[PDB]
């Protein structure tokens, strides 16, 4: 299956109480592997699965080294950021970063990402082409421009097309038992009466990996995507995720309902009934 | 694998 | 500036079995900005021993966060999750239901 390697970065300003915090993330597929945060104690970045604790010192020292230099950078952000949008001192603001790459089956370049959000809305982001920048006002054409000048763009199409991508593939071989597993959805319905007119019927999905599945109802083969009530998919907390999706069924028609389940670990979908 | 390169200040 | 509503979702681990050993979780997610509180509640107390993922977001830079905690589930024993965040007029609270 294709593979994704992502860095996600928050710094939030708590103006008269320090220095904004800072947290770093990294996710193989679904799967966290590292953390940081700028109020831990140990100010380094720790490992969070246990594939990647096999990294010795050289690994942890160089991307702890790194991810302060982020901290640092993010931090001056928000006072920049501050200043452009013409906003107080008083108030708490939030920068945010991701990047990483995506691969195929064959675990080959797909694609490059590396974006930047002020307050949850789109700042500026790097295009697909791993070329140019989509601003998005006149502060962050004002980015866009600094970043031009410094040639940033071809920085980041080195890292992404690079460095990520042979970082992805090291990563998938280090962590093999963890990374390159896929686990099939245990599956299950149940059914209970809300009146004596009508029943739930809930089907679901448990202890999937990788997360991305379809969950979906049908009556006598059409689908009901207007009213099936469709939870987000959640995580177990053991790197297993979980995903349920109910219908009301007026009572005697449970066979007119089938539940379709499609994931990776499935060679054929489930087709799963009340009966 | 923590970018090196082209993470620059706003 | 943007104010996002937090989604909550509570649940256990493993189905839950009276008697059995699990971790209940409260699941939030989709919300901005990033300050939230979340804590779980036995019989209508706080659970003083909870731990949370680090905090993660999604591609529209929503946050999520995983708060989690031992428990072992009894037929009688009461749990939910009370969540409160900035678009929240008061605090949340969702009753785990051990079959959603």
């Amino acid at each position: 299956g294709s593979h994704s390697m992502r860095y996600f970065f928050t710094s939030v300003s708590r103006p008269g109480r320090g220095e904004p915090r800072f947290i770093a993330v990294g996710y193989v597929d679904d799967t966290q592997f590292v953390r940081f945060d700028s109020d831990a104690a140990s100010q380094r970045m720790e490992p969070r699965a246990p594939w990647i604790e096999q990294e010795g010192p050289e690994y942890w020292d160089g991307e702890t080294r790194k991810v302060k230099a982020h901290s640092q950078t993010h931090r001056v952000d928000l006072g920049t950021l501050r200043g452009y949008y013409n906003q107080s001192e008083a108030g708490s603001h939030t920068v945010q970063r991701m990047y990483g790459c995506d691969v195929g089956s064959d675990w080959r370049f797909l694609r490059g990402y590396h974006q930047y959000a002020y307050d949850g809305k789109d700042y500026i982001a790097l295009k697909e082409d791993l070329r140019s920048w989509t601003a998005a006002d006149m502060a962050a054409q004002t980015t866009k421009h600094k970043w031009e000048a410094a040639h940033v763009a071809e920085q980041l199409r080195a890292y992404l097309e690079g460095t990520c991508v042979e970082w992805l593939r090291r990563y998938l071989e280090n962590g093999k038992e963890t990374l390159q597993r896929t686990d099939a959805p245990k599956t299950h319905m149940t059914h209970h009466a809300v009146s004596d007119h009508e029943a739930t019927l809930r089907c679901w999905a448990l202890s999937f990996y990788p997360a991305e599945i379809t969950l979906t109802w049908q009556r006598d083969g059409e689908d009901q995507t207007q009213d099936t009530e469709l939870v987000e998919t959640r995580p177990a907390g053991d790197g297993t995720f979980q995903k349920w999706a109910a219908v009301v069924v007026p009572s005697g028609q449970e066979q007119r309902y089938t539940c379709h389940v499609q994931h990776e670990g499935l060679p054929k979908p489930l087709t799963l009934r009340w009966e | 694998x923590v970018a090196g390169i082209g993470i620059l200040t706003x | 500036m943007i104010q996002r509503t937090p989604k909550i979702q509570v649940y256990s681990r493993h189905p839950a079995e009276n008697g059995k050993s699990n971790f209940l979780n409260c699941y939030v997610s989709g919300f901005h900005p990033s300050d939230i509180e979340v804590d779980l509640l036995k019989n209508g107390e706080r659970i003083e021993k909870v731990e949370h993922s680090d905090l993660s977001f999604s591609k529209d830079w929503s946050f999520y966060l995983l708060y989690y905690t031992e428990f072992t589930p009894t037929e009688k024993d009461e749990y939910a999750c009370r969540v409160n965040h900035v678009t929240l007029s008061q605090p949340k609270i969702v009753k785990w239901d051990r079959d959603m």
